[PDB]
């Protein structure tokens, strides 16, 4: 039921609930697109298609990989003008973390953070919550790779394989039976599952032209950005 | 006051007119000894006197269940707890924000 | 000096199982006396007591400031106060006036509250918390009841020879100084009471 | 009931200012009449009850000098317009050694005319006529809670606010003199009060620029009821 | 922002605070936990599942330390609870900078329900939608105190907040006697976080954190696989 | 930090919330107050004491200096904010000039204070209204009133409080310079005035005179019970 | 912006207040305290609203606040106003020592308090308090004072004032039955276990359900005194005992 | 209803109609068009003349930031002159910091960030404008962008802002891009301002270009417009 | 109507209503004509009295040198922008030592009426100007609004019954070059008599005149010097 003004800011139903935050949860899915993380054994995998609809219109600019830092990469769903403001706030304070403390910020910091951050947001009744997500991976020192995910109420948890955007539903519980069969994951059984999650859920089976994929290493911890050439290397590989 | 001139009101029971009423519906029942009728009057927190009926049906039906025409105190403790189904929310801070 | 604008002299001595400080009666400008009653040592709590020297300003200033932060503490928690966090206490309001600070010298000297443990320490102006184990001193006359303390302090004492030692102590280094005399209050506290005692020093 | 404070009418006037217009016609009635001899003045006290004072209730207020005042509408709304406006023409003789003219005094009265809001309050309620003698004559200014400044020959304001202004054209032209001005004020007062006129209902205020300090008191104000 | 500050919660005309009424109910929809002091320490048990077996339970923690001995959980929600508890922190150590000495448990709750307090009686915000334990053993006697959103706090010898607490509360008050050790303590911690769990409890299932005298210390998932074999 | 306008304008030319802390002045207590040449006095009705509790508390008659008295109406939180500021007031116009504050000067004071208390965002008006009496230098005694709207007068006999239209029409038909005349004459009749008022049996009258010589005195019970008496005696002399 | 404004300021359109009158109205809804003096003492009667057996009641001070080594406080309403209000008498009667090096009087600590919970009322918007509480101590002026502190900022001199609606009954029975400088120590104690004994529903008045702190003036001290355990269950065995030699007349 | 007041509650379905109210009145706007060639940016605006209403080069829609950048705002126009001195200042504090020309990578997201933060408090509207940013560098080529009233800025080769929105831009990708100069696409942009927005509702109307590349040296500057005038002659000649 | 009431809130068919009803607020005044020539800015305005003893309210008010603007909304709002505008004109008389360009003045008023029509709790500037200049680059004729949309023109006219003076307008748009000032003035004159009705006319008390030029400082004439002006006329036909 709706009591004082529980509809429109921020406060309490009488249910217990709150209504602001659970309707921005369904404001990332406005954006009809769909982001995949997949970690493996010693890399950690993004994948995310774009769609491009003019032909009057840049193949650089619409790519949601941000780099955050030279060791720490992300991906954005959600609404692009709130996303790209939550990514400045994730530059800013990565470099404080340098200039204050001396040593590179762990990516398991770095979500506490835009958390607190999100979770002013939904605090104060006189300002929106900024519905979007936010997905972090990269290369911790004696821990390994590391998938994160954050929200705009404003809480995060560790990962080994979740998907967001609009399909989490039916992707997620592709990646539950992948997962808990116990199989191997070295570099590119976690990119192939990346591929293919996306390719069985979307059901499209494209053109290596809309997907990006943003893979980290152990070996290699610089967040990278792949090629399209080597992008199409990875798919016909697949298929069979 | 010109037409009506005595309006009596009927309070809830105190402890001693529980006590009383509790007196009347055991007489015609079967008690054992080493029972202490008073606490049972005092673990009704302004009760109704209706309920003193419910207590005793309760009572003996829990001694019915085991064919035994013997009563303790304790079918009278779990027969007054079961009356006792309030909506009093008892967290432990809707009473207690409020001392 | 800013100093010995005033002087003052205060002592503190750790015996057996009780503790004794003392101080002297003397409130004068440079050369001038004007009383002989000018208190020095301000009772905090039972069995534990705080000497101040310096300023005369700044030993007033201080000692209602303390009380001021002392009743807060005593009020929202139930127990009385630790000679430790006594000794935290006074640094951290010497230490929030860093550049213009209170000329004065704080000597604290009291027993547990829990035990029979006697403590002592002494503080600068700026707040350096110092303990010892034998005996603190405090004024402008510091040299001389220095000379004192060293010859004259045995570990294991009790409360008769512990007074009479710290007598000796005040009253042959204070007849010494100049601006610091005319009566020398000592207080010798224990487990069980407390005594207050005022010497026959020399009144020039 | 309750809208915004600061709104424009969809017609494209107001709120709240024009209720401000509308709280003056409560008011008492007040006749200033502009002559070339001076500046005459007249208000009606309007007494309620015997037991109070009279003389503690006051509506003409001199400004520095020359310069009168008469208050129509909320009384303590307009002790801040009244002490604004002496102060305002002493910042301008102890910073320029002359005084300040009539109409630049009401310049500044009605800066702050509408200078409310929620930062950097309410309109206020009371409409004034400022009249003096400086350097271009005598001279007879209006003012309204609208911050409309402007100059009349003789405005009545008031209670009769339409009354009176329809009578005062009736019996008035550019060749006045003093004595005929006032005489000819409390013509139109008693016409419009609903009590009787005496020395204790009413009083004047004339500005000369000879007698510069205006200057009028009871013993006087019956001379001037009982040669008419 | 503008310069508003207007209180969003009044009171009824019956004469109740409606707001944190409400509050109270979005803590009795949490995650159920049991708070136990059995006279030498106290056991904080708190039932953490996850929604998929996609998650890492290495990552977020309930049972968090304070200073050295002083341990806290919740039963509330998620993303209020990490204010208060960084909040907490840093107010510990405002207490060390002054006094040179650990903090008293009696003492923070003064403090941080003195926070909470005054958070809901200002304007423009809402009350907060967390309930606490906090325990720690200060001065031989150790402790265990509750707060709530309306910023009240209690003292408790065993009590149980989140979903289905009335029937923890009575089993405990029917299992915990006036006094135990800690290893019956944590047994009957456990006998009482399942009321309302699935049937698997693994060492990922709840986590559990005590106060020794000698501190604060939190137990890893070894020893609470190790012990909830012949657990209940 | 606090913007939001609380007295606005009416459609028909009026406020809202002047009218409405009058009516907090017209549910209080009765107190007048007349003048003379040489004594002031002033009384309150409607004590309404427990009669088994303190009573030197619940005093409302005070005073700002040596020499201005005061009797309130309405609300008692309010007139505690708007005495002791008085005090601050007067004490520090003796700080500058050394006279003793004239009974003008003060109650512009107050005035000049609860009209931009009113003017002001986001502020509760005043409910009360004083009764300000005292008289100045050259022996002239006089006695102003307030009103929550910020309007000051000079009465010869005010009455606030429930019932204020009764006692003023009773004061109106009463226009002597007899009762003005002998002292004690005028304090029966500030009795026979609060007399018709409240049930008034000598015990719920609480009268304070100053002869403007000296500060306040109240009155004795005992000295009520033979004003009483006299009041009612010559009463009875209409046969 | 503006349509969310809760409005705690406005006058009722009757001409009274509509928020003040709300929490006047709360306060006598769970709580219970008293407080009587006619000579050389004053006592606190207080009240255990809910006594559950999973407690631990360490503080021994729990309604009862000591604010000065010569006054404390009975408080009843919302539990955490109260701590604000605690904390902040608690430090006005510490900074008057501070100015004067003389300890506040008890009238002059009364009005301290509520000119703040006035100001709380009149301008800001803000939630007003919905505490109501009590006041002992011990003067250099007038002695054993008694003082009723209210939501609106209001207060008074008593002798036998009370909080609760529960116990509008016993300013009844107070009215009926009180002494003018005839109190002892015990006369006024037995008087107190008297009213409680009526006025709370708890039959028989179990020791661990009501709390009674005293103030006395021994030599220079003002000893405050609270008492604990046993002197309250025999107490109560001395008012029960008097009760059963009284009703032979029957 | 009743979700659309402030900029700050959310649909319950979980999107703001304060940012959707105003895009559609910047629809409601001339036609206002930008492309580039492969060695600079053409601008072309259409301006609407009453019956007289102004003089010749009144309120000229053709703004200029820097020396390098230039605008096509349409919209409201007096937010417009807003967003034209907040870039204008932009571009000056970059110049005193680094001592450099301003990228036009930042300048539009400096601009855009200033855009969506008006769109979050109850205090403020969202602008009611939208805009194109024209430049040309040696190191970095000519870039084109466009900012929407919600925020999102990203890159272009053709774009149009206004009542004929998709139907200009129907013909605009039937141009070529990379094999044009930009004196070609002058008399080529004529055209498309001529063949859409026939004199029906308005019938006269003016034509103003603007234009920055190789040829101007990477300055900024209105074209030669009386000067030997080959843009309206040309786009004349499509009367069949 | 729930969208109609603050300056903020939008509307669902995309138009701001508070700016609508400001528009409504320039309309209630009295109508005043503003043209130009090769080397004059002439701006004739209309005064109302408000009762037939009371002076007439006077429209065209001095700022500079070189510049005079005319009125057509409230007072309040006239005044708190000619206090802005004769501050912004001896600044730059201060700093740099030159008069300023008529075009780059109005555009700071521009960017100040923006802030109050944006953020809450403000009311937009309910006024009309024509402001006419003189600099560098010869004379110049600017109108604004409450919208803070400002119009390089050659001539117009606002205030009430406007319309009736632009007609007449733009039918001697082509005259209004080779004219000097007296067939200058003239022209002007006969647009404020066509929104007049057909029983009063100007009567050397209700009309002033502000001439700006090469050789002339901005100067304003009322019921003296409006006399050799208003002769040679004719009566309006019927």
């Amino acid at each position: 039921s709706s009591a004082g003004f529980d509809r429109h800011i921020t406060i309490f139903s009488p249910e217990g609930r709150l209504y602001q935050v659970e309707y921005a949860f369904k404001a990332i899915n406005q954006g009809g697109l769909t982001s995949v993380a997949v970690r493996g054994k010693d890399c950690a995998v993004i994948v995310t298609q774009k769609k491009v609809p003019d032909k009057l219109l840049d193949s650089s600019t619409v790519t949601h990989l941000f780099k955050i830092t030279e060791n720490i990469g992300c991906v954005m769903t959600g609404m692009t003008a709130d996303s790209r403001s939550q990514v400045q706030r994730a530059r800013y304070e990565a470099a404080n973390w340098k200039y204050k403390y001396g040593y590179e910020i762990p990516v398991d910091m770095l979500c506490k953070r835009i958390a607190d951050i999100s979770q002013v947001y939904t605090q104060n009744a006189e300002m929106r919550p900024l519905g979007c997500c936010m997905i972090l991976i990269g290369i911790d020192e004696e821990q390994g790779p590391q998938v994160y995910k954050c929200d705009p109420a404003g809480y995060y948890c560790g990962f080994k394989a979740t998907a967001a955007g609009v399909k989490q539903t039916e992707s997620t519980s592709f990646l539950e039976k992948k997962v808990k069969k116990k199989f191997d994951w070295t570099f590119e059984q976690t990119v192939e599952t990346a591929i293919t999650c996306l390719s069985t859920v979307l059901s499209i089976d494209f053109k290596p032209s809309e997907i990006e994929v943003g893979v980290v290493t152990v070996e290699n911890p610089k967040f990278r950005i792949l090629t399209e050439a080597e992008i199409d290397a990875h798919l016909v590989a697949l298929a069979e | 006051p010109g037409r009506i001139d005595r309006k009596i009101e009927f309070p809830p029971p105190n402890e001693e007119a529980r006590l009383d009423i509790l007196k009347i519906h055991s007489r015609k029942m079967n008690l054992t000894r080493g029972i202490n009728l008073r606490k049972i009057a005092e673990l009704m927190p302004g009760a109704s006197g209706a309920e003193v009926k419910g207590v005793c049906t309760e009572a003996g039906m829990y001694a019915l269940r085991e064919r035994r025409v013997h009563v303790t105190q304790e079918d009278f403790e779990m027969a007054v707890a079961k009356v006792m189904q309030k909506d009093s929310e008892k967290n432990m801070s809707i009473k207690k924000l409020w001392k | 000096s800013i100093m010995s604008y005033n002087g003052g002299a205060v002592m503190a001595m750790k015996g057996k199982n009780c503790v004794a400080i003392a101080a002297d009666r003397r409130f004068g400008i440079q050369a001038q006396m004007v009383t002989t009653d000018f208190q020095k040592i301000f009772p905090m709590g039972d069995r534990l007591y705080i000497g101040l020297a310096g300023l005369a300003t700044d030993v007033q200033t201080v000692a209602q400031r303390l009380k001021f932060r002392l009743n807060l503490y005593e009020l929202k928690e139930g127990r009385q106060i630790k000679p430790y966090t006594l000794m935290s206490m006074v640094a951290n309001l010497l230490y929030e006036k860093r550049f213009g600070p209170y000329y004065t010298e704080p000597v604290i000297a009291g027993l547990d509250p829990k035990t029979f443990k006697p403590f002592i320490c002494s503080l600068d102006l700026i707040g350096c918390p110092m303990v010892t184990d034998d005996f603190v001193v405090s004024g402008t006359c510091a040299e001389q009841m220095y000379g004192m303390c060293e010859s004259l302090w045995e570990p294991n004492m009790d409360p008769d020879h512990l007074f009479e030692t710290i007598s000796q102590a005040m009253l042959n280094a204070v007849d010494r100084d100049a601006v610091s005399g005319m009566g020398v209050i000592v207080h010798i506290i224990e487990k069980d009471k407390i005594t207050t005692r005022t010497l026959k020093a020399r009144m020039d | 009931y309750d809208r915004g404070v600061n709104t424009f009418s969809p017609e494209g006037r107001l709120f709240q200012v024009e209720y401000a217009i509308e709280a003056i016609k409560l008011g008492s009635t007040a006749i200033g009449i502009q002559t070339s001899e001076g500046v005459c003045l007249a208000v009606e006290k309007r007494i309620t009850s015997p037991l109070m004072e009279p003389s503690s209730i006051e509506k003409i207020v001199e400004i520095d000098a020359h310069i009168g005042c008469a208050m129509s509408g909320l009384i303590a709304d307009a002790k801040t317009l009244i002490d604004k406006a002496r102060v305002e023409t002493q910042n301008h003789w102890f910073t320029y050694n002359e005084t300040m003219t009539v109409e630049s005094v009401t310049q500044a009265v009605s800066n702050l005319a509408l200078q409310f809001g929620e930062e950097d309050s309410r309109p206020f309620g009371v409409a004034l006529l400022f009249g003096g003698v400086d350097e271009k004559g005598p001279q007879l200014f209006h003012m309204d809670p609208s911050g409309t400044f402007v100059q009349c020959d003789a405005r009545a304001i008031g209670s009769a606010s339409e009354g009176a202004q329809s009578s005062l054209q009736e019996v008035y032209h550019k060749s006045m003199t003093l004595k005929e001005a006032i005489k000819s004020s409390l013509i139109i007062l008693k016409q419009v009060m609903e009590e009787k006129l005496n020395a204790t209902n009413i009083e004047l205020a004339t500005v000369q620029p000879g007698q510069n300090f205006h200057m009028f008191t009871k013993e006087e104000l019956e001379e001037v009821i009982k040669d008419i | 922002e503008r310069g508003y500050s207007f209180s969003l919660t009044t009171f009824s005309p019956s004469g109740k605070l409606v707001q944190i009424e409400y509050a109270l109910a979005a803590v009795a929809g949490g995650a159920p936990s049991v708070g136990i002091k059995a006279a030498n320490g106290v056991v904080l048990a708190t039932e953490k599942k996850q929604k998929s077996i996609l998650y890492d339970e290495r990552s977020v923690h309930k049972v968090e330390p304070i200073t050295k001995h002083i341990g806290l959980v919740y039963s509330g929600m998620g993303p209020d609870y990490r204010v208060l508890v960084h909040r907490a922190r840093k107010l510990a150590q405002q207490y060390y900078l002054v006094y040179q000495e650990p903090i008293p448990t009696a003492q923070l709750v003064q403090r941080v329900a003195s926070v909470m307090q005054e958070y809901t009686q200002s304007g423009g915000v809402r009350p907060f939608g967390v309930s606490l334990l906090i325990c720690g053993w200060n001065e031989g006697r150790p402790y265990l105190f509750q707060s709530d959103p309306s910023g009240a706090y209690f003292a408790w010898k065993a009590t149980a907040m989140g979903k289905n607490y009335v029937n923890g509360k009575t089993f405990l008050e029917k299992r915990y006697n006036e006094d135990l050790e800690l290893e019956d303590a944590i047994h009957t911690a456990i006998l009482t976080l399942k009321e309302s769990f699935e049937g698997q409890m693994t060492e990922d299932n709840i986590e559990v954190g005590i106060c020794n005298e000698a501190g604060f210390r939190r137990l890893t998932p070894t020893e609470v696989k190790d012990y909830l074999a012949a657990i209940a | 930090s606090y913007d939001r306008a609380i007295t606005v304008f009416s459609p028909d030319g009026h406020l809202f919330q002047v009218e409405y802390a009058q009516e907090a002045v017209k549910k209080g207590s009765t107190a007048v107050g007349v003048r003379g040449r040489d004594i002031v006095v002033l009384g309150v009705e409607k004590k309404s004491v427990a009669k088994l509790q303190d009573e030197r508390t619940v005093r409302k008659i005070c005073a700002l200096d040596d020499n201005v008295c005061m009797a309130f109406a309405g609300l008692t939180a309010d007139a505690r904010i708007v005495i002791n500021r008085a005090r601050v007031e007067c004490q520090s116009h003796r700080l500058t000039v050394e006279d003793p504050v004239t009974v003008e000067y003060i109650t512009r004071y107050i005035a000049s204070l609860k009209q931009r208390y009113t003017q002001s965002n986001g502020r509760r008006p005043f409910g009360i209204s004083a009764l300000i009496v005292g008289f100045d230098f050259d022996g002239t005694p006089r006695l102003y009133q307030t009103d929550p709207s910020g309007t000051y007068h000079a009465w010869k006999a005010n009455a606030i409080g429930r019932g204020a239209k009764s006692v003023r029409e009773f004061l109106e038909k009463n226009y002597t310079d007899e009762a003005i005349e002998t002292d004690d004459l005028t304090i029966k009749l500030v009795i026979k005035a609060l007399l018709e008022v409240v049930q008034s049996g000598g015990k719920n009258i609480e009268l304070a005179v100053m002869r403007r010589d000296q500060s306040l005195k109240i009155l004795n019970p005992e000295e009520i019970e033979k004003y009483v008496a006299e009041i009612e005696k010559e009463k009875e002399e209409n046969e | 912006s503006r349509r969310y404004d809760s409005r705690t300021t406005i006058f009722s359109p009757e001409g009274r207040l509509y928020q003040v009158e709300y929490a006047m109205e709360a306060i006598g809804h769970a709580g219970t305290c008293l407080g009587i003096l006619a000579n050389d003492g004053v006592l606190l009667a207080a009240e255990r609203r809910n006594i559950h057996k999973l407690l631990d009641e360490v503080f021994f001070s729990e309604k009862i606040y000591k604010l000065n080594e010569d006054m404390a406080c009975s408080v009843a309403g919302i539990t955490s106003d109260a701590n604000v209000l605690t904390n902040e008498l608690r430090l006005i009667a510490q900074r008057y020592l501070l100015q004067y090096q003389e300890p506040i009087p008890c009238e002059q600590l009364v009005t301290a308090l509520c000119d703040i919970k006035q100001a709380y009322t009149q301008f800001g918007g803000k939630r007003p308090f919905g505490v109501s509480l009590l006041y002992i101590g011990w003067d250099k002026h007038y002695g054993f004072q008694l003082y009723q502190s209210d939501p609106s900022g209001n207060y008074g001199g008593w002798k036998a004032t009370c909080i609760g609606n529960n116990s509008a009954a016993a300013v009844s029975m107070l009215k009926q039955d009180y002494k003018e400088g005839e109190m002892t120590l015990k006369s006024a104690l037995a008087l107190a276990i008297k009213v409680l004994n009526k006025t709370m529903d708890v039959s028989k008045l179990s020791a661990e359900k009501v709390e009674i702190a005293t103030l006395t003036r021994e030599n220079g001290k003002t000893v405050i005194r609270v008492l604990k355990q046993k002197e309250v269950e025999q107490l109560i065995k001395k008012h029960e005992e008097e009760e059963a030699k009284a009703e032979r007349e029957k | 209803t009743g979700y659309d007041l402030s900029a700050s509650t959310f649909s319950p379905d979980g999107r703001v109609f304060q940012v959707e109210y105003a895009m559609k009145a910047v629809e409601n706007s001339s036609t206002a068009i930008g492309i580039r060639c492969k060695d600079g940016v053409v601008f072309g605006v259409e301006k609407l003349v009453l019956s007289k209403l102004y003089e010749e080069g009144s309120n000229k829609r053709l703004f200029n930031v820097d020396r390098h950048v230039g605008m096509a705002v349409a919209g409201l126009l007096a937010d417009a002159r807003s967003l034209a001195d907040i870039a204008r200042e932009e571009a000056s504090n970059f110049r005193s910091n680094f001592g450099y020309n301003i990228p036009l990578k930042h300048l539009a997201d400096r601009v855009a960030m200033y855009v969506h933060a008006y769109t979050l408090y109850s205090a403020v509207r969202p602008f009611g404008c939208s805009f194109m940013l024209g430049s040309y560098s040696v190191n970095d080529g000519a870039q084109l962008y466009m900012i929407d009233p919600s925020g999102v800025s990203y890159g272009y080769w053709g774009c149009a802002i206004g009542k004929a929105r998709q139907a200009a831009k129907t013909e605009i990708e039937k141009l070529q891009m990379k094999e044009m100069t930009c004196r070609d696409i002058v008399k080529e942009v004529a055209k498309i301002i001529y063949i859409v927005h026939d004199e029906v509702k308005d019938k006269a109307f003016e034509l103003e270009l603007s234009w920055v590349g190789e040829l101007t040296n990477g300055r900024h500057e209105i074209v030669p417009k009386d000067i030997r005038e080959e843009a309206e002659k040309y786009a004349k000649e499509s009367l069949k | 109507n729930q969208y109609d009431n603050d300056v903020t809130v939008w509307s669902p068919q995309g138009r701001i209503h508070q700016i609508e009803y400001a528009m409504e607020a320039v309309k209630q005044g009295s109508a005043t004509v503003g043209l130009k020539s090769k080397t004059h800015a002439v701006l004739v305005a209309l005064k109302r009295a408000q009762s037939e003893l009371a002076a007439h309210q006077k429209k065209i008010l001095h700022v500079d040198n070189h510049i005079g603007i005319s009125i057509a909304g409230l007072t309040a709002d006239a005044r708190l922008l000619c206090n802005f505008m004769r501050q912004e004109c001896l600044d730059s008389r201060f700093v740099f030592d030159r008069p300023l360009p008529v075009s780059r003045l109005v555009s700071l008023i521009g960017s100040k009426t923006q802030i109050p029509t944006q953020r809450y709790g403000r009311r937009p500037y309910g006024v009309g100007l024509l402001i006419a200049g003189y600099d560098d680059m010869g004379p110049h004729i600017f109108q604004t609004c409450p919208s803070a949309n400002y119009f390089d023109c050659r001539a117009m006219s606002i205030g009430a019954r406007s319309q009736s003076a632009r007609t007449y307008l733009e039918r001697h748009m082509s005259e209004f070059m080779e004219c000097n000032l007296n067939e200058l003035v003239k022209h002007g004159l006969r647009a404020l008599r066509e929104t007049l009705p057909a029983e009063q006319d100007l009567t050397t008390k209700n009309v002033s005149i502000g001439i700006v030029g090469k050789d002339l400082e901005f100067t304003i004439y009322d019921d003296d010097d409006v006399s050799p002006f208003l002769e040679g006329l004719e009566e309006r036909p019927q």
